[PDB]
């Protein structure tokens, strides 16, 4: 397809297919109509992304990703084009994708029912549970990388890091030790309990703060994990004021939960519960995803009767 | 632009250094390069210049250049110069640097001194394998 256009959105030039419509911002994310499929979409532009060497690899990694997986709660690929006609002139990538109606920060702020949230967690665990199979730990989950639809459907949108916001970074990756795949299910607490608490549970503006809010709740690990660091590192957090921390009873009290829920009393503590096995400091004394999935309080949801020339090269498919 | 945090000290980023109109603004006479491939603006004499070679990393030991980079830092301040002490973003390897001199020249822990930078750089998140190598140095003063 090489029909054209420009359009001015806000400060950029985006230069798509004539078959995105009516472009209208929300990278520098548009959303459009498709009038060949008739619905919105989302177009994405990367502008020079090979403006170094970083650049490149996040982007050629997304870009082969998202052409070789898919599944239902991770956002689906469309569309990627290149407005330009030579490998010379070649500047920008276009990725259209398919256009939710908000991300997790602001349904966040919504007034959730205990079946809301447990559906949002079991989606996200079901996006995880895909990509790990795949050989893909994620490793930057955050709410605002993850996209809801109207009727509570929920899509990851990136595919995380390779090989500022840090709050839903694992212990692991602040500590320098090696990680594994449940280093995602660390993210995953973290939103479940922002969702419960209504607001970020470890909010922190660099390492030393971070790993702060997380020793004053959960409590100074034991000496047993400090073993297990690195010398500097240990040197480092074996100095910093021991913390008690808190049982989940007290982090995570009845009272936080909407208010007049059948059975909410159940429903608290089996939300307490997966929590207090999700928000675990020891990664290999923290859950698995698919023992996350088992949880009563996310199970409800399984039906056993169910089932730069390498980028530009890679446009061009 | 680039931080003060002293008298003739400034903390800042590769895009400071590369700013011919801010650095010269601020008198930035000298520069403490604390990366492998930011590479020294046009404009400084060799002499006047600094590399310290390192990533930022877990792994990356820059406890061994301190002493170097103290001395450079009181060396330019002797000559009565401004020196500006960077590294690609100034969140980390700079950063570390710059805590280890006010560390050294106000008598200050690592602390102290962190919090010293960070009300000035509230950007800065030196990560831990580097601040373990702080109180090292803590030690060693
Ligand atoms: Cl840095």
């Amino acid at each position: 397809d090489n029909n054209f256009y420009s359009v001015e959105i806000g400060d950029s030039t985006f230069t798509v297919l004539k078959r995105y419509q009516n472009l209208k911002p929300i990278g520098i994310v548009c959303a459009a109509y498709d009038a060949i499929l008739e619905r919105n979409v989302a177009i994405k532009k990367l502008s020079r992304p090979f403006q170094n060497q970083t650049h490149a690899k996040r982007a050629y990694r997304e870009l082969v990703l998202m052409k070789c997986v898919n599944h239902k709660n991770i956002i689906g690929l469309l569309n990627v084009f290149t407005p330009q006609k030579s490998l010379e002139e070649f500047q920008d990538v276009y990725i259209v994708m398919e256009l939710m109606d908000a991300n997790l920060c602001q349904v966040i702020q919504m007034e959730l029912d205990h079946e809301r949230m447990s559906y949002l967690l079991y989606q996200m665990l079901c996006g995880i549970k895909h990509l790990h199979s795949a050989g893909i730990i994620h490793r930057d989950l955050k709410p605002s990388n993850i996209v809801v639809k109207s009727d509570c459907t929920l899509k990851i949108l990136d595919f995380g890091l390779a090989r500022v916001t840090r709050y839903y970074r694992a212990p692991e990756v602040i500590l320098g030790m090696g990680y594994k795949e449940n280093v995602d299910i660390w993210s995953v607490g973290c939103i479940m309990g922002e969702m419960i608490k209504g607001g970020v549970l470890f909010p922190g503006t660099d390492h030393i703060d971070q790993w702060n809010k997380v020793i004053e709740q959960l409590g100074t690990p034991c000496p047993e994990f400090m073993k297990k660091l690195q010398p500097t590192v240990r040197t480092y957090v074996e100095n910093r004021p021991k913390y008690a921390g808190y049982s989940f009873e007290k982090l995570f009290p009845d009272v936080l939960f909407p208010a007049d829920s059948e059975h909410n009393k159940l429903k608290a503590s089996q939300a307490r519960d997966l929590l207090s096995k999700m928000l675990v400091i020891d990664a290999s004394k923290r859950i698995s995803v698919d023992e996350a999935l088992q949880h009563p309080y996310i199970n409800v949801w399984y039906d056993p009767s169910e089932a730069k020339e390498l980028i530009y090269k890679e446009v061009m498919d | 632009g680039p931080t003060r945090i002293l008298p003739n000290l400034y903390l800042g980023c590769q895009r400071d250094v590369l700013n011919k109109e801010l650095m010269q603004q601020n008198g930035i006479g000298y520069v403490l390069n604390a990366s492998n491939t930011c590479p020294k603006p046009d404009f400084i004499p060799e002499s006047h210049f600094l590399r310290v070679p390192v990533n930022d990393s877990f792994c990356e030991k820059i406890l061994p250049w301190l002493d170097k980079s103290v001395d450079f830092i009181e060396k330019a301040k002797a000559s009565n110069g401004c020196v500006l002490v960077h590294c690609l973003a100034g969140i980390s390897r700079s950063a570390t640097i710059a805590i280890a001199y006010i560390m050294k020249r106000m008598d200050m822990s690592l602390d102290e001194a962190y919090r010293f930078v960070k009300e000035k750089r509230p950007t800065i998140s030196p990560n831990f394998n580097f601040l373990g190598q702080l109180l090292d140095y803590e030690k060693k003063i």
